[PDB]
């Protein structure tokens, strides 16, 4: 019921964008890690080849 | 500026805004509500006969892609997700639902996408600097709308400066390099004419046809070229954008037959 702080992100849902970005590689981007895990996507992925 | 008072969110939902579907759609956010940041951009599109509200030269390359693709059926932007549902969600999250002023802010999606067939029959997207992606409060925002659409079974993703292909880059540069002109009467009554000259000339490539145009009726030097690029730009032309423009072919040109409701 309490707003979350950014020091315990690290406690939250294995897909939550805030846990996400707590676990993350810190030599690598926040884009490099979503695009990874398919958050971020192109626009032909969407559509047929 | 690009925040609302209760009266005027109130009032946009009696306007409609984020009903509708197709021509009958209206965005919750029009370009009056462009950051002082960016720029914002009105463009006409085939598949909703409707002129699109795009915030951003980001959300101008996604709308392009989109209104290129030929399963698509519907784009609706800045697409606002329900308070009532925002608001229980940053509760459920321990987020600090948005705000400005004591005022709960309406969140809306870039763009609600509607296709015929293919992968996806509805998916939604966010577009962000990639930049914008470090910030932990941009972050909350993010995540409240990604359980909002999971919340709704349609799949949401986000898209930055960073997904935009290449060609596609280069071709709003040199299409949108400079302020895009205003489309005049006169202008907007070459589509025919040009239409019919690109349907003949569809074997052969559009900036050599444009030169040739201007010869053959003695026209100014780079006249053809400059109707169509700022016919173009505003959506009237659509052409191959995986394809440097120079390099498309008339038949890769797409022009509407439209009707100045001037008149009528
Ligand atoms: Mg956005």
């Amino acid at each position: 019921i309490k707003v979350v702080k950014p020091s315990d992100w690290d406690s939250l849902p294995d897909t939550d964008l805030r846990y996400i970005y707590s676990q993350r590689q810190p030599e690598k981007t926040m884009h490099e890690r979503l695009k990874g895990k398919g958050v971020i996507v192109d626009m032909a992925s969407l559509f047929k080849q | 500026n690009s925040s609302f008072s209760e009266v005027q969110i109130a009032r946009r939902i009696k306007e409609g805004r984020g009903q509708g579907h197709g021509k009958d759609y209206i965005p919750w956010l029009t370009v009056q509500e462009v950051p002082s940041s960016g720029r914002s951009h009105r463009i006409y599109s085939h598949k909703t006969g409707r002129v699109h509200h795009l915030l951003s030269d980001l959300e101008l390359a996604v709308f392009l892609s989109l209104e290129w693709e030929s399963s698509v059926l519907d784009i609706r932007e800045q697409f606002p997700l329900l308070p009532s549902d925002t608001r229980q969600i940053a509760i459920d999250s321990g987020i600090k639902h948005p705000v400005i002023r004591g005022v709960d802010q309406v969140m809306s999606t870039d763009f609600l996408v509607d296709c015929k067939d293919g992968p996806f029959e509805q998916f939604a997207i966010q577009v962000k600097p990639a930049a914008a992606l470090q910030d932990e409060r941009t972050l909350e925002k993010l995540e409240l709308e990604r359980r909002y659409w999971q919340q709704k079974q349609i799949p949401w993703f986000i898209f930055t400066d960073k997904e935009i292909n290449p060609v596609v880059k280069e071709n709003i540069e040199w299409l949108y390099s400079v302020k895009t002109e205003e489309v005049s009467a006169e202008l907007l009554a070459q589509l025919s004419p040009l239409a019919h000259i690109l349907q003949e000339k569809g074997d052969e490539n559009i900036i050599n046809v444009c030169k040739q145009v201007d010869i053959a009726y003695d026209l100014e030097l780079g006249k053809t070229l400059s109707e169509i690029r700022a016919l173009t730009a505003n959506g009237f032309i659509k052409f191959n954008i995986y394809k440097s423009f120079r390099a498309n072919k008339c038949a890769d040109l797409c022009i509407s037959q439209v009707v100045n409701m001037e008149e009528l």
